Order: structure tokens, then sequence, then C-alpha cells
């Protein structure tokens, strides 16, 4: 899974 | 941890552009990388992004087909090419990684049959009058340039105290300008040395100017 | 695709104040929300993600909340560093999206007066076949002012531009600077140049004005 926000 | 993105773009209309932002501080194939972009005076529009060590690509659509972004792992970059690029299309496009780093420093594409000029900078001197409070206004004139983003900074960064630069104007011949005034004591204009430090990418100018109180 | 709602798109609020943005949620999106401050005029900063996780180095007095469909950023203790417009950003699905974004201003109490300076064009300027003079007028709170340009008492009209800054981040204050653009050959024709400003903080309108050949 990956980050969700910048 | 910082990125570095392109400079400020130039390009006519139906043309086609590819932006880069460089990564300082981590690695490109550890994180995904996103582009969003803003037009002036509007709000953020996320156009798409890649997958951490490429991998995939998922992208906004309205910019479905019209814009790839791909990556140069091996240089630590990151890329967005867009195409069929309209007068929609110009805007200031971020570049940043998913997590917790800062964002790009920014890159204004501008969509124009126009021809890119470089500008002039002229002092606004301080008069010789000196009135209450010790205080002083001194500037930089920055005229008859195209396209848009001029960066000013005084002291290379040092002098941020009572530093205005204004937005751009429009002149009648379509180049810009735009003021960058500073308040000062008056007892330290002939003593302390003001410098303005103006860019403008498109045109590859780098000017330092003193601005300096006129001798009579 | 998940549209987020951001309300209000504009607001004004005193010194001290505690403020609250809301982003409604068209989809549910759990708790994968984001804040997004961007001052005038640099880069957006993330201030909040996962609609309550602070990120280090945001002050305290910013705080966010909510689940599912619906999201408020809460500003309390409103200070002037706080001027700037705030994005919620949503990441449950893609593609991901924006709200319209909140633009926040100050209302100070006390009217400012703007300090007036003029500027003669620059002899390095003169060579070019134009001459352009510059009135300041920084420092100021109400947006409304108004400028006149004299040249040798003729009122000068439609070849003069303006602009204005955003409110200043320490005493939420505006500032403007006025372009008024001549050629050398009218420019060397005429002595006298004013700079009539009018203002609610003044009482009487200023008038800066200097003659050429002075120094």
């Amino acid at each position: 899974t990956s980050p969700r926000h910048l | 941890v910082q990125l570095q993105q392109s400079g400020a773009e130039l390009v006519q209309p139906g043309a086609s552009v590819k932006l880069s932002c460089t990564a300082s501080g981590f690695n490109i194939k550890d994180t995904s990388m996103h582009w969003v972009r803003q037009r002036p005076e509007q709000g953020l529009e996320w156009i798409g992004r890649i997958a951490p060590a490429n991998g995939n690509t998922k992208y906004d659509p309205k910019f479905q087909g019209k814009a790839t972004i791909t990556t140069d792992t091996s240089s630590n970059t990151a890329y967005l090419q867009l195409s069929s690029l309209t007068s929609e299309d110009t805007a200031v496009y971020y570049c940043s990684g998913s997590g917790n780093y800062d964002w790009g420093q920014g890159t204004t594409l501008t969509v124009s049959s126009a021809s890119t000029k470089g500008p002039s900078v002229f002092p606004l001197a301080p008069s010789s009058k000196s009135t209450s409070g010790g205080t002083a206004a001194l500037g930089c004139l920055v005229k008859d340039y195209f396209p848009e983003p001029v960066t000013v900074s005084w002291n290379s960064g040092a002098l941020t105290s009572g530093v205005h630069t204004f937005p751009a104007v429009l002149q009648s011949s379509g180049l810009y300008s735009l003021s960058s005034v500073v308040t000062v004591p008056s007892s330290s204009l002939g003593t302390q040395t003001y410098i303005c430090n103006v860019n403008h990418k498109p045109s590859n100018t780098k000017v330092d100017k003193r601005v300096e109180p006129k001798s009579c | 695709d998940i549209q987020m709602n951001q309300s209000p798109s504009s607001l004004s609020a005193s010194l001290g104040d505690t403020i609250t943005i809301s982003c409604h949620a068209s989809q549910n999106i759990n708790v994968w929300l984001s804040w997004y401050q961007q001052k005038p005029g640099n880069i957006p900063k993330l201030l909040i993600y996962e609609a309550s996780t602070l990120y280090t180095g945001v002050p305290s007095r910013f705080s966010g909340s909510g689940s599912g469909t619906g999201f408020t950023l809460t500003i309390s203790s409103l200070q002037p560093e706080d001027i700037a417009t705030y994005y919620c950003q949503q990441g449950q699905s893609y593609p991901w999206t924006f709200g319209g974004g909140t633009k926040l201003e100050i209302k100070r109490t006390t009217v400012a007066a703007p300090s007036v300076f003029i500027f003669p064009p620059s002899d390095e300027q003169l060579k070019s076949g134009t001459a352009s003079v510059v009135c300041l007028l920084n420092n100021f709170y109400p947006r409304e002012a108004k400028v006149q340009w004299k040249v040798d008492n003729a009122l000068q009209s439609g070849n003069s531009q303006e602009s204005v800054t955003e409110q200043d981040s320490k005493d939420s204050t505006y500032s403007l600077s006025s372009t008024l653009t001549l050629s050398k050959a009218d420019y060397e024709k005429h002595k006298v140049y004013a700079c009539e400003v009018t203002h609610q903080g003044l009482s009487s309108p200023v008038t800066k004005s200097f003659n050429r050949g002075e120094c």
C-alpha cells in the first residue's frame, strides 16, 4: 500500500 | 529533502512539453510521484501519479491520453509530458512525492504564440528627503518581459522584512512588468548595500542590481 | 470520481477568533483526507493528514477531525500568519480530488493609513525612450484606495496600471504600486509630477510630488 497524501 | 523543477517554459499552442523534477533527499524508486497544477487564480487540479519502481500509472480523466508521467530512476528524476497544449493549459505544475515530503518549487508553463523577451531592471532610488520614523522606500522596477515568472529576492534571501513584490501587470505591448519595494532605515542608505536578485528562466536572465541613493 | 465540496469559498474573521472550514465528500472516504495551506505566494504545504494527524511543524492552533463524508479544519486563535487559501484533498481512491479552496482574510479592526512614496524614472531608463514613474502605497487596511496622477496639473488617465499585494502576514495590511508610463519626449517637456492618494485613513488626500531636474 502507498501513502494517500502529498 | 527538496525537489527542484525545470524552469518556466514558453511553448506554442498545440505543441508538447516535458517537465521534470529531480529529488535530493530521498529515492525516486522508494515512493510515488504525483503531479498537480494550478491555473492562475484557481484551485488545485490533480493530474496523476506514477507508482514506485515503475510500476503502473494513474491519471485524471481530463488529462487522460494528453498526459504521460514517467521516471528516470537512474537520474532520480520524474517527468510529465503534455500534448496538444491549449491556452487552458497554462498553469503552475507542481511535482511532489507521496509522504511527508515538501512539494516541488513549481514550473510555470505558458502556452502562447508570443516570443520570449528578457526584462530590464531599473532602480527605484530612495529620495533625498528623509521623512519621519526613520523610514525610506527603495525598490526595483522589472519591465518588458514575457512570459511570466520573474522571481525577485533581496540580498539573496537575507532581506525579507518589509519586502513587497507586487503582482505583475500586463502592458498594452503584450509584455509584463512588476515592482518590488522594501522599507529601510534612512541612516543606513549609504552604509548598507541593497541588491535585488532578478531571475527570468525562460529568457535565461539572471541579474542582481544594486539600488543606491542618487548622488547630487 | 469523488468530489470534495469545500465551504466556505471565502471567509473573513477578526484576529483571535476560531475558524471552521468544512469539506463534504460525495462518497465515503473513511479518514483519507488531508489539508493544505498556501500562503501568498508560495507552494502548498501540508497541514493535516488522515483527517486529524497533525504534521510536525504545524502550529497547535490547527486541528482536524471527521470521517466518512464530513470533515472540518479548525483554526483556533486566528493569527495574521494564517492568511492563505486552504484546500482539502482526499486519497481514498483515484483520481485524487481537491476541494474548491477557502480564501481566509483577516478582518483588521483599525484603519491603517498608507505611507506614500514617489520615484522618478532612472536615467538608465531614459536612454530607451520611455520614462515610468512609480507611486508606492504600502501598509494600509481598507483595500479601497484611489490614485490620481497630475503631470503639470494635468490629470493623467489611461496610461497607468496598478497592482495590490495580498494581506501582509504581519500587520494584516495591503500594499499598492502604481506605474505611470510616459515617453521620454513627454517626460522632458513637463516639470511637476504628483501622486494624489485619497484614502479612508487620511482625512485629507495626500500628494507626493517631485520636479524633474531637482537632483
